[PDB]
């Protein structure tokens, strides 16, 4: 079975959301596991979400 | 026995490599290996857990 998690994030964040980061949303937000944790999908969604 | 100074080298010598072996295996644990540091600890407060 496959979980999948989704939340709206700033492009320099995305960066932060990948296995063995830091920074604020990696730390507090939601910690990536540092392990394996899956294919990590961005897309630019600035016409919907801004 | 008395006098002669090299009569017990045959003992002498096994007790000096079996000392010599502990030393090298002890003070390599101060060798790098290509590691930023030589101390566990050390390496586990200056940089990020990956």
């Amino acid at each position: 079975n496959v979980y999948a998690d989704s939340f709206v994030i700033r492009g320099d964040e995305v960066r932060q959301i990948a296995p063995g980061q830091t920074g604020k949303i990696a730390d507090y937000n939601y910690k990536l596991p540092d392990d394996f944790t899956g294919c990590v999908i961005a897309w630019n969604s600035n016409n919907l979400d801004s | 026995l008395s006098s002669t100074a090299s009569a017990l080298g045959k003992l002498q010598d096994v007790v000096n490599q079996n000392a010599q072996a502990l030393n090298t295996l002890v003070k390599q644990l101060s060798s790098n290996f290509g590691a930023i540091s030589s101390v566990l600890n050390d390496i586990l407060a200056r940089l990020d857990p990956p």
